[PDB]
């Protein structure tokens, strides 16, 4: 169960660093 | 059992302090970009 | 349990890793920003 | 009716009977004296209650009673029987108050930074 | 019986261990691996040692009325501190390893642009 | 009448010679049996207070004891030298936030 | 003890937060 | 004199005592004599697998012969627990991974980013 932990919070932190870049040049 | 407790609690304390650190280090470097 | 704090410490030596290369990568971005501005 | 407290922090262990808050009492652990004996300044009892230390599992932990001045240990009929494996600056916190604390955390730096950032205009 | 007075108290669920020997002296000190840090004085006679997960060792010895009586040794494993080496969590190592390096790269040379 | 607490492997009970009387505390899953109580696992932290009188020979003389056990495993051991490190380490990313958010505008 | 319940849902709740934060804005 | 000397390596265990150039070596556990006409004792090589702290713990002799177990130096106490392949880590091994890593790291970061520069 804490792998799987930290493998979804690795593949969000990813997205979520990602999603900030996409957002921040679209402003 | 007394042990193991505090070794989740300061993984958990530890992993939100990366969190926050990530943050801070996208805040300066998007700051510098601009 | 034993098994649960293995898996414990192995993540705190990570984070405790990763900790370390992202001070290393705020040395560098303030050293750079420090420098320009 | 009154039921008696008991307070463990570290390995120091305070008890107390709360029957007679007026007067002093003093202590029995089956029928055999202890703290106060000369000897083991440690084990000690107080004015109204106990303070004992290094807490042991195996010996230390069985009947306890309070009775006032020149009484039996059988007159009263409210006696004490505790167990405890103590743990040296070590308490116990449910998953409700690590929860508040990480929102406490989330909730002090959010309002700083917009604090900062509004000061800023 | 054996001079073998040294005796290692067991049965403690707790996280501490003792150790004990049969003799009766007065001012009784202790050696650890032959040197002067142990010492007893009165109204005490079983000493303790430390708890499990500290992993202790060494030499320790007892004696009382009668000369320099024969030690023992004793090692402890109890670790808390052991990781897994599996090709279960290497990999795991590995894979945030080069993530973690690769977006730092990423970052450096973003930042090696504007100037 | 000191009541005897008896003690399995992993079960704790309670018996006397007559019925016990529940007035404050916890005991665990209701039993139909009269005469003996049966509390709940040894890792419940089982707080109560449990009164039964005597015995036939031994009418008339009640017998009421307080039974507490403190065998956590749910506790933490407290290491004053990590908390301070992480709390003087989360004052200073905090800090930091704040002069590049400032440094922002 | 308390296991993962205290670390699995608490930190991927916050940051879950914030990539739907970040969906919107977006 | 010397202390008896351990090494456990994964799941197994080893030990001897050799405080002699030639000498007869045995081994003893609460006065008991298995083996000569599970656990790996020879005429002069002691090992143990799967080292349950439970059933596998207590005192140790290694003894010439030629008298009762009751005349060697010191016991043993071994009240070790151990895991599949789990290596045990200490001061040593983390300064040395933290150093290692800042080089990598240091490195590769300024590599890259010198050959971004151009
Ligand atoms: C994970 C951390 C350590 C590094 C991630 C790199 C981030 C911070 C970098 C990589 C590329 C960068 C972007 C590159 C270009 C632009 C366009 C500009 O008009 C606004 C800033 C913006 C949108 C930058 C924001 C910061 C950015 C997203």
């Amino acid at each position: 169960d804490p792998k799987l932990c930290y493998l979804l919070d690795g593949i969000l932190f990813i997205y979520g660093v990602i999603l900030t870049a996409l957002f921040l040049r679209v402003k | 059992t007394e042990k193991v407790n505090m070794m989740s609690l300061t993984v958990l304390g530890l992993r939100m302090l990366f969190a926050k650190t990530v943050a801070v280090n996208f805040l300066l470097t998007a700051k510098l970009f601009f | 349990t034993l098994l649960l704090q293995l898996t414990n410490t192995s993540a705190y030596y990570m984070y405790l890793l990763l900790l370390l290369k992202s001070v290393v990568y705020f040395a560098i971005i303030t050293c750079c920003l420090l420098r320009r501005t | 009716q009154t039921p008696y407290k008991v307070s463990i922090s570290g390995t120091t262990v305070i008890l107390t009977c709360p029957q007679y808050p007026g007067s002093e009492i003093l202590w029995q652990h089956n029928d055999k004296n202890i703290g106060g004996d000369e000897d083991d300044k440690n084990i000690g009892s107080d004015e109204d209650h106990l303070s004992l230390k290094e807490f042991s599992e195996l010996e230390q932990s069985g009947y306890y009673v309070c009775y006032p001045r020149g009484s039996k240990p059988e007159d009263a009929n409210f006696y004490l029987y505790l167990r405890a494996r103590v743990c040296e600056n070590c308490m116990e916190m449910d998953v409700m108050s690590v929860a508040t604390i990480v929102i406490v955390d989330i909730c002090i730096t959010g309002g700083l930074l917009l604090l900062v950032y509004y000061w800023s205009k | 019986k054996g001079n073998h007075l040294v005796k290692v108290y067991d049965y403690q669920e707790d996280g501490s261990v003792l150790l004990t020997c049969d003799a009766e002296a007065k001012n009784i000190t202790w050696f650890k691996d032959g040197k002067m840090i142990g010492f007893l004085t009165e109204d005490k006679k079983k000493w303790n040692l430390g708890s499990n997960a500290k992993d202790p060792r060494g030499m320790y010895q007892c004696k009382g009325s009668q000369n320099k009586s024969k030690p023992l040794q004793v090692y402890y494993r109890m670790c808390q501190n052991c990781i897994e080496l599996n090709a279960a969590t290497i990999s795991g190592f590995l894979f945030a390893e080069i993530v973690s390096i690769f977006v730092l790269a990423v970052g450096v040379y973003f930042i090696a642009g504007q100037d | 009448f000191k009541i005897p607490i008896e003690e399995l492997e992993d079960r704790v009970f309670v018996n006397c010679n007559t019925s016990i009387t529940w007035v404050e505390g916890t005991v665990g899953t209701l039993l139909s049996d009269i005469t003996r109580l049966d509390l709940g696992k040894r890792i419940l932290d089982p707080r109560g207070i449990y009164r039964c009188n005597g015995t036939d020979i031994y009418k008339d003389k009640e017998s009421t004891v307080q039974v507490h056990y403190r065998m956590c495993q749910s506790c933490v051991e407290l290491d004053p030298a990590t908390v301070a490190g992480i709390i003087v380490t989360d004052v200073i990313a905090t800090l930091l936030l704040a002069l590049g958010v400032f440094c922002f505008a």
